[PDB]
């Protein structure tokens, strides 16, 4: 048993079936965008029909917003015709064709590697509009080729999500050291930190083990443990986004010549961080309100292309400061069936 | 002199913070790295007054040198800000509008 997902015209009969919603990429290759069209014999002279896979870019700040300009970008759009008036097709495709009829024509899109998955940006009250971010769209258009306008009756527009999971291998644990040297003489103050793991699911807690030896003449008065979310904008050079999604502040203080081991549990997770305008979360169809977005692996030998979402748990002491940084991946595993894409109960 | 140097250690001391924020924020990729042309331009004023000031100062023996030691500066940082921030800028809003 097995179903699809389709999508009508609100004129006519054109109706566009997808196997599934989610178009996931293992690095190496990417699960192809595979689907069907049912059209209607209601076109005399243009019996061309046309399927566009567009991931468009659009990006808004604050400051932008109020000064009204709003990046826009096509980071890949394919077209490809689906009526042959060569192209291997696949079993899900032949099983739509022998279940819809004879007029069921396929289009295959391949998703080329070195590609942003599908982040939206978190939009304020203020923002009505198109969602800020990366998403990945599937237009079907009846017209004689691209030279016509596109017109929102022939045209069927389905929202496909493209997401990355948790790899394979767990990868080293992060242990990140750092020793400073104070005016006073030479008086080291050393800091480390150490995660329980690498790879790290969606709503999962996080350990810290944070050690502190103090050989100054300082007192630490307060620790700052935060999980820093960094969203690199490759285009328009945008500046880097950093929000912290979770914070813990620790009033405890180290003497001066003495040793402090302690364990830190954060737990990032939405509702804290719902008021953050900007914020990077994933891929959104009807305005789900999806979970935080999943940092993107850059596994390829790494290219400046789309949105590049990164978690770094850092670690802060005062008394200037000593700062460090632990990078960590907060990325979704693989699901068992599918992702359903959507707030599961509805109301 | 020593009045005007009284009268312009406020604006040293503004100079100063301007260039340890633009040194501060370095990396800023706004605007094909205006954050850049911003810390170059701080420095090398910086670099210039540290040059010209005590020069200033002790040529107060001769008034022509004084006087054209006082416009030349000036003159020199008005090309600086200009050269190092708007030029760019002018050149990729004309040169390459694309």
């Amino acid at each position: 048993g097995t179903r699809v997902f389709k999508k009508a015209s609100p004129n006519g009969k054109l109706t566009v079936y997808l196997g599934k919603r989610d178009f996931v990429d293992h690095i190496d290759l990417v699960d192809p965008v595979d689907g069907v069209v049912l059209v209607d014999p209601e076109y005399l002279k243009e019996r061309r029909v046309y399927v566009t896979l567009t991931v468009a870019f659009r990006y808004g700040r604050e400051d932008l917003d109020v000064l009204g300009l709003t990046f826009r970008k096509d980071l890949f759009v394919a077209n490809v015709q689906s009526f042959p008036p060569k192209k291997p097709l696949t079993r899900l495709q032949e099983r739509l064709i022998k279940k819809l009829g004879e007029h069921a024509y396929p289009f295959t899109f391949e998703i080329p590697p070195n590609l942003p998955s599908s982040v939206t940006l978190q939009p304020g009250p203020e923002d009505t509009g198109k969602a800020l971010g990366v998403d990945y769209e599937v237009k079907a258009f009846v017209a004689e080729n691209l030279e016509e306008k596109i017109h929102k009756r022939n045209s069927v527009r389905l929202v496909i999500e493209k997401v990355q999971y948790a790899p394979e291998r767990p990868g080293p644990q992060p242990t990140a050291e750092t020793t400073r040297q104070f005016l006073m003489s030479d008086k080291p103050l050393h800091l480390e930190a150490s995660l329980d793991k690498e790879i790290y699911y969606h709503g999962e807690p996080i350990s810290v083990n944070v050690h502190v030896t103090n050989n100054t003449n300082k007192t630490v008065k307060k620790i700052k443990i935060s999980v820093r979310q960094y969203a690199d904008i490759v285009l328009f050079n945008t500046a880097q986004y950093k929000v912290p999604v979770a914070m813990e502040e620790a009033d405890d203080t180290v003497a001066p010549s003495s040793t402090f081991s302690k364990v830190y549990t954060l737990t990032p997770f939405l509702a804290n961080n719902r008021e953050k305008r900007g914020l990077a979360l994933d891929g959104k169809l009807k305005h789900e309100d999806t979970n935080l977005a999943s940092s993107t692996l850059l596994r390829e030998g790494r290219e400046i292309l789309g949105i590049i979402v990164s978690y770094k748990v850092k670690v802060k002491l005062v008394v200037s400061d000593v700062a460090v940084e632990l990078p960590f991946t907060l990325m979704h595993p693989k699901p068992k069936e599918e992702p359903p894409h959507r707030e599961v109960p509805e109301n | 002199d020593s009045s005007m140097l009284i009268s312009l250690t406020y604006d040293v001391i503004l100079v100063i913070l301007c260039t340890v924020y633009a040194f501060k924020t370095r990396k800023c990729p706004e605007n094909f790295n205006e954050a850049k042309f911003i810390g170059f331009t701080m420095y090398t004023t910086c670099i210039i007054w540290l040059a010209f000031l005590p020069i200033f100062y002790v040529t107060s023996s001769d008034y022509r040198v004084q006087t054209t030691t006082m416009c030349i500066s000036v003159s020199l940082s008005g090309f600086v800000v200009l050269g190092c921030l708007f030029a760019p800028k002018v050149h990729i809003i004309l040169f390459q509008p694309q």
